[PDB]
């Protein structure tokens, strides 16, 4: 049972990743609204 | 030994993730004052026109 719950405890170690790839995304929301944003500095003037 | 190589397993990890985050962010920065600098070509020209 030692053994089995090593590799469990390594098992569960195994969403931060998943979370990591959404950090990802809310930087791009919000770097093309910036961007976009410069487009509508354009607009607006 | 094996335990130490999952030591460095996770530094490892923490690493890469680690100039993940950072140079996503560092990257932005830059890009969106170059996009000022773009900024600065359309907004003026709208009144330039």
């Amino acid at each position: 049972q030692q053994i089995d719950q090593q590799i469990e405890e390594e098992n569960i170690r195994q969403q931060r990743k998943a979370l990591q790839r959404e950090i990802e995304d809310d930087v791009s929301k919000q770097r093309e609204i910036k961007g976009q944003l410069l487009a509508e500095e354009f607009e607006r003037e | 030994e094996a335990i130490l190589n999952l030591e460095l397993k996770t530094a490892g990890r923490i690493n890469e993730v680690l100039n993940t985050k950072t140079k996503d962010q560092n990257i932005q920065s830059i890009t969106l004052q170059a996009e000022i600098a773009q900024k600065r070509l359309d907004m003026k020209y709208k009144q330039m026109e």
